[PDB]
Protein backbone atom coordinates (compact mmCIF):
# COMPACT_ATOMS: atom_id res chain seq x y z
CA UNK A 1 0.00 0.00 0.00
CA UNK A 2 1.17 4.17 -0.23
CA UNK A 3 -1.22 4.95 2.58
CA UNK A 4 0.11 8.61 3.34
CA UNK A 5 1.73 8.83 0.06
CA UNK A 6 1.59 8.33 -3.57
CA UNK A 7 1.26 5.46 -6.24
CA UNK A 8 5.14 4.98 -8.04
CA UNK A 9 5.83 4.49 -11.94
CA UNK A 10 6.95 1.77 -13.75
CA UNK A 11 10.03 2.44 -15.21
CA UNK A 12 9.37 1.33 -19.10
CA UNK A 13 12.80 1.49 -20.75
CA UNK A 14 14.63 3.91 -19.19
CA UNK A 15 12.05 6.45 -18.29
CA UNK A 16 13.09 7.71 -15.26
CA UNK A 17 12.85 11.24 -16.94
CA UNK A 18 8.97 10.80 -17.86
CA UNK A 19 8.59 9.20 -14.15
CA UNK A 20 10.15 12.43 -12.37
CA UNK A 21 8.51 14.57 -14.86
CA UNK A 22 5.01 13.20 -14.10
CA UNK A 23 5.71 13.01 -10.49
CA UNK A 24 6.59 16.91 -10.62
CA UNK A 25 3.55 17.86 -12.56
CA UNK A 26 1.51 16.46 -10.39
CA UNK A 27 2.37 18.42 -7.39
CA UNK A 28 1.12 21.67 -9.27
CA UNK A 29 -2.33 21.64 -8.60
CA UNK A 30 -3.12 24.70 -11.10
CA UNK A 31 -1.94 22.23 -14.23
CA UNK A 32 -4.12 19.63 -13.55
CA UNK A 33 -7.02 21.86 -12.86
CA UNK A 34 -6.08 23.51 -16.32
CA UNK A 35 -5.88 20.12 -18.07
CA UNK A 36 -8.74 18.65 -16.69
CA UNK A 37 -10.73 22.07 -17.92
CA UNK A 38 -8.78 21.00 -21.37
CA UNK A 39 -9.61 17.44 -21.66
CA UNK A 40 -13.10 18.27 -21.01
CA UNK A 41 -8.41 10.17 -30.74
CA UNK A 42 -4.73 9.27 -31.51
CA UNK A 43 -4.35 12.95 -31.37
CA UNK A 44 -5.98 13.30 -28.12
CA UNK A 45 -4.47 10.67 -26.26
CA UNK A 46 -1.45 12.31 -24.87
CA UNK A 47 -3.66 14.57 -23.17
CA UNK A 48 -5.69 12.09 -22.01
CA UNK A 49 -3.28 10.10 -20.82
CA UNK A 50 -1.47 12.66 -18.95
CA UNK A 51 -4.89 13.79 -17.26
CA UNK A 52 -5.24 9.88 -16.36
CA UNK A 53 -2.13 9.69 -14.89
CA UNK A 54 -1.42 12.98 -12.88
CA UNK A 55 -5.55 12.60 -11.91
CA UNK A 56 -3.82 8.70 -10.22
CA UNK A 57 -0.85 10.53 -8.65
CA UNK A 58 -2.72 13.57 -7.14
CA UNK A 59 -5.16 11.46 -4.50
CA UNK A 60 -5.26 12.36 -1.36
CA UNK A 61 -7.17 9.32 -0.70
CA UNK A 62 -5.04 5.99 -2.23
CA UNK A 63 -6.36 4.28 -5.37
CA UNK A 64 -6.46 0.73 -6.17
CA UNK A 65 -2.84 0.64 -7.77
CA UNK A 66 0.56 1.12 -6.09
CA UNK A 67 2.35 1.40 -9.51
CA UNK A 68 1.11 2.70 -12.51
CA UNK A 69 1.61 2.20 -16.26
CA UNK A 70 2.60 5.20 -18.22
CA UNK A 71 2.18 2.90 -21.43
CA UNK A 72 -0.30 5.00 -23.20
CA UNK A 73 1.77 8.10 -22.74
CA UNK A 74 4.97 7.05 -23.94
CA UNK A 75 3.27 5.34 -26.83
CA UNK A 76 1.78 8.52 -27.91
CA UNK A 77 4.96 10.55 -27.37
CA UNK A 78 7.06 8.10 -29.51
CA UNK A 79 4.79 7.62 -31.74
CA UNK A 80 2.73 10.72 -32.17
CA UNK A 81 4.46 13.72 -30.94
CA UNK A 82 8.21 13.01 -30.54
CA UNK A 83 9.74 10.75 -32.03
CA UNK A 84 12.33 9.15 -29.69
CA UNK A 85 13.74 5.79 -29.56
CA UNK A 86 12.56 2.56 -26.98
CA UNK A 87 15.43 2.53 -24.66
CA UNK A 88 17.41 5.85 -24.76
CA UNK A 89 17.26 8.39 -21.93
CA UNK A 90 16.42 11.36 -22.19
CA UNK A 91 16.40 15.22 -20.81
CA UNK A 92 13.14 15.77 -18.38
CA UNK A 93 13.66 19.51 -19.66
CA UNK A 94 12.92 18.64 -23.36
CA UNK A 95 10.14 16.56 -22.52
CA UNK A 96 8.81 19.30 -20.49
CA UNK A 97 8.89 21.62 -23.19
CA UNK A 98 7.47 18.40 -25.87
CA UNK A 99 4.39 18.40 -23.36
CA UNK A 100 3.52 22.00 -22.84
CA UNK A 101 4.30 22.62 -26.82
CA UNK A 102 2.14 19.11 -27.24
CA UNK A 103 -0.84 20.08 -25.19
CA UNK A 104 -1.17 23.73 -26.77
CA UNK A 105 -1.07 22.25 -30.08
CA UNK A 106 -4.04 20.12 -29.11
CA UNK A 107 -5.70 22.94 -27.73
CA UNK A 108 -5.62 25.19 -31.48
CA UNK A 109 -7.25 22.54 -33.04
CA UNK A 110 -9.13 28.95 -24.36
CA UNK A 111 -6.44 29.67 -21.78
CA UNK A 112 -2.99 29.11 -21.50
CA UNK A 113 -1.57 27.15 -19.44
CA UNK A 114 -0.36 27.85 -16.32
CA UNK A 115 3.20 27.23 -17.23
CA UNK A 116 3.17 30.31 -19.67
CA UNK A 117 4.73 33.09 -18.90
CA UNK A 118 6.78 36.19 -20.63
CA UNK A 119 9.96 37.99 -20.66
CA UNK A 120 10.38 41.39 -21.32
CA UNK A 121 13.52 42.06 -23.83
CA UNK A 122 15.06 45.73 -24.18
CA UNK A 123 18.23 46.69 -26.03
CA UNK A 124 19.60 50.10 -27.06
CA UNK A 125 22.80 51.34 -29.12
CA UNK A 126 25.26 52.87 -27.17
CA UNK A 127 26.34 54.66 -30.18
CA UNK A 128 23.04 56.88 -30.54
CA UNK A 129 20.82 55.84 -27.26
CA UNK A 130 18.48 55.00 -30.12
CA UNK A 131 16.15 51.78 -28.24
CA UNK A 132 15.04 49.12 -29.93
CA UNK A 133 11.50 47.54 -30.27
CA UNK A 134 10.45 45.47 -26.77
CA UNK A 135 10.34 41.71 -27.70
CA UNK A 136 7.36 40.31 -25.29
CA UNK A 137 8.46 36.43 -25.76
CA UNK A 138 6.68 34.02 -24.12
CA UNK A 139 8.53 31.13 -21.94
CA UNK A 140 7.46 27.93 -20.43
CA UNK A 141 10.90 27.43 -18.02
CA UNK A 142 13.30 29.80 -17.01
CA UNK A 143 17.15 28.07 -18.52
CA UNK A 144 19.24 29.32 -15.31
CA UNK A 145 22.85 28.90 -15.95
CA UNK A 146 24.55 28.80 -13.06
CA UNK A 147 27.44 31.37 -12.13
CA UNK A 148 30.84 30.76 -10.49
CA UNK A 149 31.43 30.33 -1.38
CA UNK A 150 27.95 28.97 -2.68
CA UNK A 151 25.72 29.16 -5.67
CA UNK A 152 22.40 30.53 -5.05
CA UNK A 153 18.85 30.14 -6.64
CA UNK A 154 18.70 34.04 -6.51
CA UNK A 155 22.40 34.43 -7.83
CA UNK A 156 21.24 32.78 -10.95
CA UNK A 157 17.80 34.89 -11.01
CA UNK A 158 20.27 38.00 -11.06
CA UNK A 159 22.19 36.89 -13.64
CA UNK A 160 19.03 36.03 -15.75
CA UNK A 161 18.25 39.67 -15.29
CA UNK A 162 21.18 41.47 -15.41
CA UNK A 163 22.10 43.84 -18.02
CA UNK A 164 25.12 43.02 -20.57
CA UNK A 165 26.68 44.48 -23.32
CA UNK A 166 27.20 43.02 -26.61
CA UNK A 167 29.38 44.06 -29.02
CA UNK A 168 29.16 44.29 -33.15
CA UNK A 169 25.42 44.59 -32.78
CA UNK A 170 23.72 46.16 -36.37
CA UNK A 171 22.12 49.77 -35.83
CA UNK A 172 20.34 51.03 -38.98
CA UNK A 173 20.40 53.99 -37.47
CA UNK A 174 23.60 55.06 -36.78
CA UNK A 175 24.04 53.30 -40.84
CA UNK A 176 22.11 56.33 -41.84
CA UNK A 177 24.43 59.14 -39.77
CA UNK A 178 27.39 57.76 -41.36
CA UNK A 179 29.16 59.12 -44.38
CA UNK A 180 29.23 57.42 -47.62
CA UNK A 181 33.15 56.76 -48.88
CA UNK A 182 34.43 58.09 -52.26
CA UNK A 183 35.62 54.62 -53.32
CA UNK A 184 30.91 54.79 -56.92
CA UNK A 185 30.07 54.73 -53.11
CA UNK A 186 30.18 52.79 -50.28
CA UNK A 187 27.97 52.86 -47.22
CA UNK A 188 29.88 50.96 -44.10
CA UNK A 189 27.13 48.65 -42.44
CA UNK A 190 27.03 50.20 -38.68
CA UNK A 191 27.57 47.48 -36.32
CA UNK A 192 28.04 49.08 -32.50
CA UNK A 193 27.74 48.21 -28.70
CA UNK A 194 24.21 47.63 -27.74
CA UNK A 195 22.78 47.01 -23.80
CA UNK A 196 20.95 44.46 -23.49
CA UNK A 197 18.35 42.77 -20.50
CA UNK A 198 16.10 40.34 -20.14
CA UNK A 199 13.77 41.17 -17.30
CA UNK A 200 10.18 39.22 -15.92
CA UNK A 201 7.70 40.52 -17.43
CA UNK A 202 4.29 37.93 -16.64
CA UNK A 203 4.82 35.57 -14.51
CA UNK A 204 3.06 32.49 -14.45
CA UNK A 205 0.74 30.62 -11.85
CA UNK A 206 2.98 27.35 -12.23
CA UNK A 207 6.59 27.60 -12.41
CA UNK A 208 9.51 25.44 -13.66
CA UNK A 209 12.77 26.80 -13.19
CA UNK A 210 15.65 24.50 -14.85
CA UNK A 211 19.15 25.33 -13.42
CA UNK A 212 21.68 24.31 -16.36
CA UNK A 213 23.57 22.06 -15.14
CA UNK A 214 24.87 20.50 -18.22
CA UNK A 215 27.34 22.88 -20.09
CA UNK A 216 30.16 23.19 -22.13
CA UNK A 217 34.00 22.73 -20.97
CA UNK A 218 36.83 25.07 -22.20
CA UNK A 219 38.53 21.60 -23.83
CA UNK A 220 35.50 21.21 -26.06
CA UNK A 221 33.18 18.90 -23.75
CA UNK A 222 30.07 18.48 -22.00
CA UNK A 223 30.39 18.59 -18.14
CA UNK A 224 27.38 18.34 -15.53
CA UNK A 225 27.46 20.68 -12.72
CA UNK A 226 27.31 19.07 -9.70
CA UNK A 227 27.59 21.28 -6.65
CA UNK A 228 24.49 22.95 -4.57
CA UNK A 229 22.24 25.61 -5.50
CA UNK A 230 20.70 27.09 -2.46
CA UNK A 231 17.41 27.54 -3.01
CA UNK A 232 14.10 28.00 -0.36
CA UNK A 233 10.44 26.57 -0.21
CA UNK A 234 9.20 30.01 -0.48
CA UNK A 235 10.44 32.66 -3.56
CA UNK A 236 9.64 36.04 -4.13
CA UNK A 237 10.20 37.29 -7.65
CA UNK A 238 9.23 40.61 -7.42
CA UNK A 239 12.90 42.13 -7.79
CA UNK A 240 13.37 40.40 -10.93
CA UNK A 241 10.06 42.21 -12.41
CA UNK A 242 6.05 45.99 -29.20
CA UNK A 243 7.01 41.81 -30.98
CA UNK A 244 5.47 39.41 -28.99
CA UNK A 245 7.35 35.88 -30.05
CA UNK A 246 7.98 37.20 -33.37
CA UNK A 247 4.65 38.63 -34.31
CA UNK A 248 4.25 42.66 -34.23
CA UNK A 249 1.96 43.48 -31.05
CA UNK A 250 0.29 45.86 -29.03
CA UNK A 251 1.29 47.37 -25.41
CA UNK A 252 -0.13 50.14 -23.41
CA UNK A 253 4.73 40.33 -1.66
CA UNK A 254 3.27 40.12 -4.68
CA UNK A 255 4.45 38.03 -6.72
CA UNK A 256 5.17 34.95 -4.23
CA UNK A 257 6.13 31.14 -5.22
CA UNK A 258 5.74 28.44 -2.76
CA UNK A 259 7.50 25.20 -3.85
CA UNK A 260 6.21 22.14 -4.99
CA UNK A 261 8.69 19.91 -6.74
CA UNK A 262 12.67 18.90 -7.21
CA UNK A 263 12.90 17.21 -9.73
CA UNK A 264 17.19 15.96 -9.55
CA UNK A 265 19.43 14.56 -11.75
CA UNK A 266 21.98 11.60 -10.79
CA UNK A 267 24.29 10.88 -12.52
CA UNK A 268 27.49 12.31 -14.83
CA UNK A 269 27.61 14.57 -18.65
CA UNK A 270 26.18 11.28 -20.58
CA UNK A 271 23.43 9.74 -18.56
CA UNK A 272 22.15 8.64 -15.15
CA UNK A 273 18.49 8.88 -13.26
CA UNK A 274 15.91 11.49 -12.87
CA UNK A 275 13.96 11.11 -8.80
CA UNK A 276 11.41 13.80 -7.73
CA UNK A 277 10.86 15.42 -4.23
CA UNK A 278 7.33 16.40 -3.91
CA UNK A 279 4.38 17.35 -1.67
CA UNK A 280 1.83 15.36 -0.64
CA UNK A 281 -1.10 15.82 -2.39
CA UNK A 282 -3.86 18.53 -0.95
CA UNK A 283 -6.05 17.25 1.98
CA UNK A 284 -9.40 17.96 2.03
CA UNK A 285 -9.33 19.48 5.37
CA UNK A 286 -5.49 20.93 5.66
CA UNK A 287 -5.10 24.22 6.92
CA UNK A 288 -3.61 25.08 3.96
CA UNK A 289 -4.40 24.27 -0.01
CA UNK A 290 -0.69 22.37 0.30
CA UNK A 291 0.38 19.72 2.41
CA UNK A 292 3.13 20.16 4.39
CA UNK A 293 4.31 16.70 3.85
CA UNK A 294 7.06 15.84 1.57
CA UNK A 295 7.86 12.16 -0.55
CA UNK A 296 11.01 11.26 -2.58
CA UNK A 297 9.97 9.01 -5.76
CA UNK A 298 11.72 7.37 -7.67
CA UNK A 299 10.78 5.13 -10.52
CA UNK A 300 7.91 2.52 -8.80
CA UNK A 301 9.74 3.08 -5.35
CA UNK A 302 8.07 5.89 -2.81
CA UNK A 303 8.54 7.15 0.26
CA UNK A 304 8.33 10.19 2.81
CA UNK A 305 11.10 12.22 2.58
CA UNK A 306 11.64 15.74 5.04
CA UNK A 307 11.87 19.52 4.35
CA UNK A 308 15.72 19.63 5.17
CA UNK A 309 16.64 16.40 2.49
CA UNK A 310 14.54 18.24 -0.13
CA UNK A 311 16.29 21.33 0.26
CA UNK A 312 19.64 20.13 0.60
CA UNK A 313 19.39 18.00 -3.25
CA UNK A 314 20.96 18.86 -6.18
CA UNK A 315 17.92 20.62 -7.95
CA UNK A 316 17.94 20.21 -11.42
CA UNK A 317 13.94 21.21 -12.37
CA UNK A 318 12.48 23.38 -9.55
CA UNK A 319 8.04 23.25 -9.89
CA UNK A 320 6.16 26.06 -7.93
CA UNK A 321 3.03 27.44 -7.22
CA UNK A 322 2.19 31.24 -6.84
CA UNK A 323 0.60 31.97 -4.10
CA UNK A 324 -2.61 34.07 -3.85
CA UNK A 325 -2.08 37.53 -4.31
CA UNK A 326 -2.32 40.23 -1.35
CA UNK B 1 19.64 39.94 -40.93
CA UNK B 2 21.05 39.48 -37.42
CA UNK B 3 19.59 37.65 -34.23
CA UNK B 4 21.01 36.29 -30.84
CA UNK B 5 21.53 33.66 -29.01
CA UNK B 6 21.67 33.78 -25.41
CA UNK B 7 24.69 30.87 -24.78
CA UNK B 8 25.33 28.73 -21.69
CA UNK B 9 27.02 31.21 -19.77
CA UNK B 10 24.29 33.73 -20.51
CA UNK B 11 26.35 35.37 -22.55
CA UNK B 12 24.42 36.70 -25.44
CA UNK B 13 26.19 36.29 -28.96
CA UNK B 14 25.16 37.83 -32.11
CA UNK B 15 24.52 35.28 -35.23
CA UNK B 16 24.27 36.81 -39.15
CA UNK B 17 21.26 34.74 -40.46
CA UNK B 18 18.37 34.26 -43.57
CA UNK B 19 14.96 33.96 -42.89
CA UNK B 20 15.21 30.94 -45.18
CA UNK B 21 18.03 29.54 -43.26
CA UNK B 22 17.50 26.10 -41.63
CA UNK B 23 18.34 25.39 -37.82
CA UNK B 24 20.65 22.76 -39.08
CA UNK B 25 22.34 26.15 -40.05
CA UNK B 26 21.75 28.01 -37.73
CA UNK B 27 23.05 25.43 -35.32
CA UNK B 28 26.02 25.14 -37.24
CA UNK B 29 26.42 29.15 -37.14
CA UNK B 30 26.75 28.09 -33.87
CA UNK B 31 29.07 25.81 -33.72
CA UNK B 32 31.19 28.37 -35.40
CA UNK B 33 31.04 30.55 -32.30
CA UNK B 34 30.77 28.40 -29.84
CA UNK B 35 32.28 25.05 -30.52
CA UNK B 36 29.38 23.00 -29.95
CA UNK B 37 28.11 20.29 -31.93
CA UNK B 38 24.41 20.82 -34.06
CA UNK B 39 23.47 17.28 -32.45
CA UNK B 40 24.23 18.51 -28.76
CA UNK B 41 22.44 21.68 -29.01
CA UNK B 42 18.49 22.08 -28.07
CA UNK B 43 17.08 25.95 -29.40
CA UNK B 44 14.71 27.44 -27.71
CA UNK B 45 12.30 30.40 -29.27
CA UNK B 46 9.60 31.81 -27.01
CA UNK B 47 9.20 28.71 -25.34
CA UNK B 48 9.19 26.26 -28.16
CA UNK B 49 12.20 24.44 -28.98
CA UNK B 50 13.02 24.55 -32.34
CA UNK B 51 13.11 21.64 -35.29
CA UNK B 52 15.80 20.60 -37.29
CA UNK B 53 13.99 20.67 -41.10
CA UNK B 54 12.29 23.76 -40.43
CA UNK B 55 13.33 27.39 -41.28
CA UNK B 56 13.38 30.70 -38.78
CA UNK B 57 11.16 32.06 -41.19
CA UNK B 58 8.43 29.00 -40.33
CA UNK B 59 8.91 30.57 -36.47
CA UNK B 60 8.40 33.79 -37.69
CA UNK B 61 11.94 34.84 -35.84
CA UNK B 62 12.94 38.16 -37.07
CA UNK B 63 16.02 40.48 -36.74
CA UNK B 64 17.14 40.99 -32.88
CA UNK B 65 14.70 37.83 -31.78
CA UNK B 66 16.65 35.73 -28.70
CA UNK B 67 17.27 32.46 -29.05
CA UNK B 68 18.30 29.96 -25.90
CA UNK B 69 20.74 27.62 -25.88
CA UNK B 70 20.54 24.70 -23.82
CA UNK B 71 22.26 21.18 -23.76
CA UNK B 72 20.80 17.86 -23.27
CA UNK B 73 21.13 16.53 -19.84
CA UNK B 74 20.14 12.64 -20.19
CA UNK B 75 18.60 10.06 -17.59
CA UNK B 76 16.93 6.98 -17.30
CA UNK C 1 25.90 5.37 0.88
CA UNK C 2 23.22 5.03 -1.81
CA UNK C 3 23.34 3.37 -5.42
CA UNK C 4 20.42 2.94 -8.08
CA UNK C 5 19.80 -0.15 -9.69
CA UNK C 6 17.43 0.01 -12.91
CA UNK C 7 16.06 -3.11 -13.91
CA UNK C 8 14.63 -3.76 -17.45
CA UNK C 9 11.71 -5.64 -16.04
CA UNK C 10 10.14 -1.94 -14.35
CA UNK C 11 11.63 -1.93 -10.98
CA UNK C 12 14.59 0.56 -9.82
CA UNK C 13 16.16 -0.50 -6.66
CA UNK C 14 17.88 1.37 -4.34
CA UNK C 15 20.99 0.23 -2.02
CA UNK C 16 22.92 0.45 0.60
CA UNK C 17 26.12 0.47 -0.28
CA UNK C 18 29.75 1.20 0.48
CA UNK C 19 32.42 2.40 -2.15
CA UNK C 20 34.75 -0.74 -0.72
CA UNK C 21 31.85 -3.29 -1.23
CA UNK C 22 32.12 -5.54 -3.73
CA UNK C 23 30.33 -6.82 -6.35
CA UNK C 24 29.51 -10.23 -4.60
CA UNK C 25 28.13 -7.76 -1.81
CA UNK C 26 25.85 -6.04 -3.85
CA UNK C 27 24.66 -8.91 -6.01
CA UNK C 28 23.88 -10.43 -2.28
CA UNK C 29 21.54 -7.36 -1.25
CA UNK C 30 19.98 -7.12 -4.44
CA UNK C 31 19.14 -11.10 -3.63
CA UNK C 32 18.35 -9.91 -0.25
CA UNK C 33 16.01 -7.25 -1.52
CA UNK C 34 14.32 -8.87 -4.65
CA UNK C 35 14.63 -12.66 -4.08
CA UNK C 36 17.13 -12.82 -7.73
CA UNK C 37 20.04 -15.14 -7.17
CA UNK C 38 23.37 -13.82 -7.71
CA UNK C 39 23.93 -16.31 -10.45
CA UNK C 40 21.11 -14.70 -12.65
CA UNK C 41 22.74 -11.46 -12.15
CA UNK C 42 24.70 -9.13 -14.69
CA UNK C 43 25.65 -5.85 -13.44
CA UNK C 44 26.75 -3.28 -15.87
CA UNK C 45 28.01 0.38 -15.60
CA UNK C 46 29.18 2.62 -18.47
CA UNK C 47 28.72 -0.51 -20.32
CA UNK C 48 30.78 -2.26 -18.64
CA UNK C 49 30.58 -5.45 -16.99
CA UNK C 50 30.82 -5.41 -13.45
CA UNK C 51 32.86 -8.82 -11.91
CA UNK C 52 32.71 -9.96 -8.48
CA UNK C 53 35.94 -10.17 -7.10
CA UNK C 54 36.04 -6.30 -7.46
CA UNK C 55 34.85 -3.12 -5.87
CA UNK C 56 32.63 -0.11 -6.50
CA UNK C 57 35.80 2.11 -5.83
CA UNK C 58 37.54 0.03 -8.32
CA UNK C 59 34.77 1.04 -11.39
CA UNK C 60 34.35 4.69 -9.83
CA UNK C 61 31.20 4.21 -8.68
CA UNK C 62 29.95 7.22 -7.38
CA UNK C 63 27.57 7.98 -4.28
CA UNK C 64 24.22 8.04 -6.48
CA UNK C 65 25.74 6.02 -9.23
CA UNK C 66 22.95 3.98 -11.44
CA UNK C 67 23.73 0.24 -12.27
CA UNK C 68 21.58 -1.90 -15.09
CA UNK C 69 20.81 -5.15 -13.62
CA UNK C 70 20.31 -7.41 -16.79
CA UNK C 71 19.25 -10.97 -15.77
CA UNK C 72 20.68 -14.24 -18.65
ZN1 LIG D 1 22.95 53.43 -33.06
Amino acid sequence: SHMGMVPGLLNLGNTAFMNSLLQGLAACPSFIRWLEDFTSERETQLSRSLMQLLKALSSHVPGEDDVLDAGGLLEALRLYRWHISSFEEQDAHELFHVLTSSLEEEQERRTRHPFHGRLTSYMACKRCEQQSPVHYDSFDSLSLSIPSRPVTLDQCLQHFISSETIKEVECENCTKQQAGELVGEVLESQRTTFVKQLKLGKLPQCLCIHLQRLTWSKEGSPIKRQEHVQFTEYLSLDRYKAIANGVDSEHCSEYLFRLTAVLVHHGDMHSGHFITYRRCPAAPRGTSPFSSQWLWVSDDSVRKASLQEVLSSSAYLLFYERMQRP
Amino acid sequence: MQIFVRTLTGKTITLEVEPSDTIENVKAKIQDKEGIPPDQQRLIFAGKQLEDGRTLSDYNIQKESTLHLVLRLRGG
